[PDB]
C-alpha cells in the first residue's frame, strides 16, 4: 500500500515543516523539528531520521534523531526514540504529521523514571528539577542549536488684428 | 482575512494581466506612430523655413510677395500637423480610460475585501461580474464574426454581450475581433490577404524577433500560385518575393522551385493542413506581440473548478421524496456537465465532509434525527401519507420505522 | 459559549459548555458525542494539558476557543 | 493590497492633473497653436508694412528675426515634449508591468477538456445569460424573443419558456403590481407537492407590500424571495453551475500554484493518475452535495465498491481493511481508535444519504 504512504508524506509536505528525502526513495527521509515553547526545550532545533515500512499501516515507522538530545527515555549514543505508543500501541490510524505534532512533544513533557533508557537522565530527574533545566539548556548548546544546525547541515512691434 | 477562503488583490491582479498588457501595446503602437510623423514633418517645416530664409535675402518687392505666399504655406501646413495631433490625442484619452476603468473595478473589490453576510452578497455581485467577463472574453474569442450591412462595422456575439452588459471597457472585444476575422479568412475564406496586410504592417517587430511568418505566407501565396495554372505570376511572385530569403532558409527554396511544373515529398508541401500550420503560425505571433493569454481562462477556470468538487459517488409523495434528497443540487452531476464530469479527475479530501448526528436504520441506510423527524412532521402535516405516532420513515427505500429501532453511529 | 475540539483525525465537533462545568464533564460530553471513553482521553490547551480536578474557569476562555482530543502516552 | 496601490500611484503620472483629465499631449498641442498664432501675428504685419512701403528696416528685421525664432522654439519644445511622453511611457512600463510576468496562467492548464465537449461549454453559457443577464435584453414582446435569442446569443435550450416568463413576471412586480405574483402563487398552492410554508411566507410578503424607503427593501426581499419560490418550483438552477464551477476554480488556482513548489524544491511522485494530489478547502455552500466518508486507516474515499462497515461498537472502516485487520473472517481485533473487540457480527455495508 503505497498510497498511504504518500497522502502522509504530502500532508507533511504541504505544511510549513521541512522534509528532505534521501536518494527520493519516499519510504525514508528527514524531518526537521522545532522545540516546543513552553519546556525548556524551547530555542532547540533537531533533526529526525524516519523510515517507512513497506507495510506501514500495520507496522510501526522506525523514528531516531540523528543530533544529539539529553532525556531519559532517548538514547545518547544515538536517538533511538522508545515509547509506547509507537512500540506496542499503535493502532493503525495515526499519521505523520501527527505522530510528530502529538507524540514528540508529549515525550518530551513527560519523562518516565520507571525504567528509562538513559541512566544518568533518570538519576538527575529524580535528584534534582531545578539544574536539569540548565543541564538540557547547556547540552542542547554544544549540540543542538541554529548554528549547529545551519553548519552540520526686441520692441515686439505692436498687435494687428487676424482673420478668423 | 479572506471572506470564504478567496485570493487577495494582487493574486487577482496578476491573474489576468492581459487586460493590462493589451492597452499598453496600443498606447506603445500610438506613441511610435506620432514620434515618427512629427519628426517628418518637424524636417518638412526645417526645410521650409531655410527656403524663406534664403528669399528674405533679396530686399525687393516681388521677393516679399514670394516670402508672404511663403509664410501662408506654412501656416497651412501647421494646421494640417494641429489637427492630425488632436486625432492622435482623441486617441489616446480612450485607451488611457481603459486602463482607467480596470484599476478601478479591481480597487472595488479591494474596497469590497476590507470590511459578515451584508459583506458577503458584495463579494457575490462581484464576482457574477468576473465570471460576466470571463463569458463574455470566450464569447468574443472563438464565435464567427457576421459582417454589418450598415456602417459596415464587425460585430459579434461577444461584442453585443459586453455592449449591452455595461462592461465595455473591461475587455478590448477589438483586437481579439481582428484575430478573430484574419484566422477565419485564413482557414475558410482561404483569402490571405488580411495576413499579407497585416504582416507588411507590423515588418519590424516580425524581423527583430526573426519569426519565420512572412517567408511562410510568400511560399503559400506561391504555392497558391500553381494550383491555377499562372506560371507568369508565380515566376515574377518567386523573384520579387521569394528571393530576398537565401541567406535564412535555402532547402526550402530550393523544394518550391522544384515546384514549378505541378515524390512524398510534396504531399506535405501541396497539403490542405498548411492553412492552419499558417493558422498556428499567426496566432502564436499574435498572442506573443499583444500578450494575450494562449489558452480561454474560462476554460481553465472550468477545468479547475470540475475536478475540484468532483467526488467518488458523483455519478452513480414519491416526486416530494424524491425531491427531497440533497444530492440532486451536484453543479457538476447535471446533464450539461456530464461528459466533461466523466473526462476530468476526481477530487482529494483529507477530511469526511458529513451532517451532525448520524443514526442507523435496521434497513442499512445513516440518517441524521432532527432532519429525519422533520421530514417526518412536513409529511404528517401535508397528509402525503398515514402514520402512527411516534414513527419515522425513510425516503428510499419505502417503508416506516420507530424511534426504538435507532442505532448510535461515530463517523470518524 | 460554544467551544470546537479537534481531534487526532481531524474531525471537529462544536459542544456547548459553561464556565462553572468541570473537565470532567466535558469528557462525558466528548464519550456521548463520540464514544471513547473517558478514561483513555486528555485535553490540550495551549499546549498544556489539564486535570479533572480543576473546572473550565481554572483556564482562561474566550467563548469560542479550540481544544485538542489527545490519546494517552506513556514511555518505557 | 499593495501592488495595486503601487499601479495606482504610477498610472496618475500619466495625466498632468490630480482629477485625471487631462493628458501629456495636450502640452504638444498648446505648442503648435501657439506656433500658428504667432505666424499668423508675423504675416499680419507684413502686409502691414508691404502695403505701407509701396525706419522700417529695423521694422523688417524684427519680422525677419522673429520668424526663425518662432520656428525654433516650437521644435524644441515638440520635441522635448513627445521624448518625456516617451520617456514617461517606458519608465512605467519597466517599473510597474515587470512585476505581473512571473505568473503565467498557462502552466495551470493541465487536464485540459476534450475538443468533442464545446457543446456543453456553449450551452451551459446560455443557461447562465438566459438565468442572470435576461431583464437587460430588448426582448420585449413573447414570442419575439425566441428569434432574438436564436439569432443573436444563437440559445436553443430546453430551459427557456419558464425563464422568460420569470422575467416578464419579475419585471411586472418592478411596477409594484402585484396581481400576476398572488395569482401564481395560489396556483402553485393546490398541489400536495409544494412547500407550504415558504409558499405562505411569501403570500405573506405580497399581501404587506399589497398594503404599503420602506417599501424598496420589501420590494427587494419580495423580489428575492419570489426567485428562490419559482426557481424551487420548477426544477430549474437558482445558482447556474458555471459560476460555481468557476468560483471554485479561482480557490483551486490559490492552491495548485502552491503545490508546484514544493513539487519543485522536493521531488516526489504521486501515483494515482485519477485523482489530483494537493487538496483544497472549500466554503460552507460549496461542499455538502454528497456524502463524502474518508477511511480512518486508509485515508481514501468510500466507493460502492469499497463500502463502509460497522464494528462491534459502531464505528465505521472500509470492507478492505475490515478483510485485512480480520483476516477473512478468520480471528478478532479492537478497533483503532478504542479498546473494543470486533468479530464477524459486524453489521452489513452502512450507507451514507444526505437528508
Ligand atoms: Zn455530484
Ligand atoms: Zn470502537
Amino acid at each position: 500500500s503505497k498510497r498511504r504512504i504518500e497522502t502522509d508524506v504530502m500532508k507533511l509536505l504541504m505544511s510549513d515543516h521541512q522534509v528532505d528525502l534521501i536518494n527520493d526513495s519516499m519510504q525514508e527521509f528527514h524531518v526537521k523539528f522545532l522545540g516546543p515553547k513552553d519546556t525548556p526545550y524551547e530555542n532547540g532545533v533537531w533533526r529526525l531520521h524516519v523510515e517507512l515500512p513497506d507495510n506501514y499501516p500495520y507496522k510501526s515507522p522506525s523514528i531516531g534523531f540523528v543530533n544529539k538530545i539529553f532525556h531519559p527515555n532517548i538514547d545518547i549514543a544515538s536517538g533511538s526514540i522508545k515509547l509506547d505508543v509507537i512500540n506496542s500501541t499503535w493502532s493503525p490510524l495515526y499519521d505523520l504529521i501527527n505522530i510528530v505534532e502529538w507524540m514528540i512533544p508529549g515525550l518530551l513533557k513527560e519523562p518516565n523514571g520507571s525504567d528509562p533508557l538513559n541512566n544518568e537522565a533518570a538519576t538527575l530527574q529524580l535528584r534534582d528539577k531545578k539544574l536539569y533545566e540548565e543541564k538540557i539548556k547547556e547540552y542542547i548548546d554544544k549540540y543542538a542549536t541554529k548554528e549547529k544546525y545551519q553548519q552540520m547541515f526686441s520692441e515686439d512691434l505692436s498687435d494687428i488684428d487676424v482673420s478668423d | 482575512k479572506s471572506i470564504f477562503n478567496e485570493p487577495d488583490v494582487d493574486f487577482h491582479l496578476k491573474l489576468n494581466q492581459q487586460l493590462f498588457h493589451i492597452p499598453y501595446e496600443l498606447l506603445s503602437k500610438r506613441i511610435k506612430h506620432t514620434q515618427a510623423v512629427i519628426n517628418k514633418e518637424t524636417k518638412s517645416l526645417h526645410e521650409h523655413t531655410a527656403a524663406l530664409n534664403q528669399i528674405f535675402e533679396h530686399n525687393d518687392v516681388e521677393h516679399d510677395e514670394l516670402a508672404l505666399a511663403k509664410i501662408t504655406e506654412m501656416i497651412r501646413k501647421v494646421d494640417h500637423i494641429e489637427r492630425f495631433l488632436n486625432t492622435q490625442i482623441k486617441s489616446y484619452c480612450q485607451i488611457l480610460n481603459r486602463i482607467k476603468k480596470r484599476l478601478e473595478f479591481f480597487h472595488e473589490l479591494k474596497d469590497i475585501k476590507s470590511q459578515n453576510e451584508g459583506t458577503r452578497t458584495k463579494l457575490i455581485q462581484w464576482y457574477q461580474s468576473y465570471t460576466n467577463i470571463l463569458i463574455g472574453d470566450y464569447l468574443t474569442r472563438n464565435n464567427p464574426i457576421k459582417y454589418n450591412s450598415e456602417t459596415k462595422d464587425h460585430w459579434n456575439s461577444g461584442v453585443v454581450f459586453l455592449k449591452q452588459s455595461q462592461l465595455d471597457d473591461l475587455i478590448d472585444y477589438d483586437v481579439l475581433l481582428e484575430a478573430n476575422r484574419i484566422s477565419t479568412s485564413l482557414l475558410h475564406e482561404r483569402n490571405l490577404l488580411p495576413l499579407i496586410s497585416w504582416i507588411n504592417e507590423n515588418k519590424k517587430t516580425l524581423t527583430k524577433k526573426s519569426s519565420i511568418l512572412e517567408f511562410q505566407a510568400r511560399l503559400q501565396e506561391y504555392i497558391e500560385l500553381l494550383k491555377v495554372d499562372n506560371y507568369t505570376d508565380a515566376i515574377v511572385c518567386f523573384q520579387r518575393f521569394l528571393l530576398p530569403f537565401v541567406k535564412s532558409n535555402f532547402t526550402d527554396l530550393k523544394l518550391a522551385s522544384g515546384l514549378l511544373i505541378f515524390f512524398e515529398r510534396y504531399l506535405n508541401l501541396l497539403d490542405d493542413q498548411r492553412w492552419s500550420v499558417l493558422n498556428d503560425l499567426f496566432l502564436s505571433d499574435f498572442y506573443s506581440m499583444y500578450g494575450i493569454s494562449q489558452n480561454d481562462p474560462l476554460l481553465i477556470y472550468l477545468s479547475l473548478g470540475i475536478s475540484s468538487l468532483k467526488t467518488r459517488d458523483c455519478l452513480h409523495l414519491q416526486l416530494f421524496t424524491l425531491h427531497s434528497l440533497k444530492r440532486k443540487n451536484c453543479p457538476v452531476c447535471s446533464e450539461t456537465f456530464k461528459p466533461i464530469t466523466q473526462a476530468l479527475p476526481f477530487a482529494h479530501h483529507i477530511q469526511s465532509q458529513l451532517f451532525e448526528n448520524p443514526i442507523l436504520l435496521p434497513n442499512g441506510n445513516v440518517y441524521d434525527s432532527k432532519k429525519l423527524k422533520k421530514l417526518a412532521k412536513t409529511l404528517k402535516k401535508q397528509n402525503l401519507i398515514s402514520l402512527n405516532p411516534g414513527q419515522i420513515m425513510d425516503p428510499v427505500d419505502m417503508k416506516i420505522f420507530c424511534e426504538s429501532d435507532s442505532i448510535k453511529m461515530y463517523p470518524t | 459559549m460554544q467551544i470546537f475540539v479537534k481531534t487526532l483525525t481531524g474531525k471537529t465537533i462544536t459542544l456547548e459548555v459553561e464556565p462553572s462545568d468541570t473537565i470532567e464533564n466535558v469528557k462525558a460530553k466528548i464519550q456521548d458525542k463520540e464514544g471513547i471513553p473517558p478514561d483513555q482521553q486528555r485535553l490540550i490547551f495551549a499546549g498544556k494539558q489539564l486535570e479533572d480536578g480543576r473546572t473550565l474557569s481554572d483556564y482562561n476562555i474566550q467563548k469560542e476557543s479550540t481544544l485538542h482530543l489527545v490519546l494517552r502516552l506513556r514511555g518505557g | 493590497s499593495e501592488l495595486l496601490d503601487s499601479f495606482e500611484t504610477e498610472f496618475a503620472k500619466f495625466y498632468t492633473d490630480s482629477n485625471l483629465e487631462e493628458t501629456n499631449l495636450q502640452k504638444c498641442l498648446d505648442h503648435t497653436h501657439e506656433f500658428k498664432s504667432q505666424l499668423k501675428k508675423l504675416k499680419a504685419h507684413l502686409n502691414k508694412h508691404i502695403q505701407e512701403s509701396k525706419k522700417f528696416k529695423r521694422k523688417r528685421e524684427l519680422i525677419i528675426e522673429k520668424l526663425s525664432k518662432s520656428q525654433r522654439q516650437w521644435d524644441h519644445s515638440v520635441k522635448k515634449q513627445i521624448k518625456y511622453v516617451s520617456q514617461q511611457s517606458n519608465r512605467f512600463n519597466k517599473s510597474t508591468l515587470n512585476k505581473l510576468k512571473e505568473f503565467d496562467i498557462d502552466s495551470v492548464y493541465v487536464n485540459k477538456l476534450p475538443k468533442e465537449t464545446m457543446e456543453n461549454v456553449n450551452e451551459a453559457i446560455g443557461y447562465h445569460i438566459l438565468r442572470y443577464s435576461i431583464d437587460n435584453m430588448p426582448l420585449g414582446n413573447k414570442n419575439e424573443a425566441f428569434q432574438y435569442l436564436k439569432d443573436v446569443y444563437g440559445i436553443t435550450n430546453k430551459e427557456s419558456t419558464e425563464f422568460i416568463e420569470m422575467g416578464q413576471i419579475v419585471h411586472d412586480l418592478k411596477k409594484g403590481d402585484t396581481e400576476s405574483c398572488l395569482k401564481w402563487c395560489s396556483n402553485e398552492m393546490e398541489s400536495l407537492s409544494s412547500n407550504h410554508t415558504a409558499l405562505s411566507s411569501l403570500k405573506f410578503d405580497l399581501y404587506t407590500l399589497s398594503a404599503m424607503s420602506k417599501v424598496n427593501k420589501e420590494l427587494k426581499e419580495c423580489t428575492s424571495l419570489f426567485i428562490k419560490e419559482y426557481c424551487a418550483a420548477k426544477h430549474i438552477f437558482f445558482d447556474s453551475p458555471l459560476f460555481l464551477i468557476v468560483l471554485s476554480g479561482l480557490i483551486s488556482f490559490q492552491f495548485f500554484i502552491k503545490y508546484k513548489t514544493i513539487r519543485e524544491l522536493a521531488h516526489v511522485d504521486w501515483t494515482t493518475k485519477d485523482e489530483l494530489p494537493f487538496d483544497v478547502k472549500l466554503p460552507d455552500f460549496l461542499t455538502h452535495f454528497h456524502p463524502i466518508f474518508i477511511c480512518p486507516v486508509l485515508k481514501e474515499e468510500t466507493t460502492t465498491e469499497n463500502p463502509p462497515y460497522s464494528l462491534a461498537c459502531h464505528h465505521i472502516i472500509s470492507k478492505k481493511a475490515l478483510d485485512r485487520l480480520s483476516k477473512n473472517g478468520t480471528i478478532t481485533f479492537k478497533c483503532p481508535y478504542c479498546p473494543v473487540n470486533t468479530s464477524m457480527s459486524s453489521t452489513k455495508k452502512v450507507r451514507f444519504v444526505m437528508l
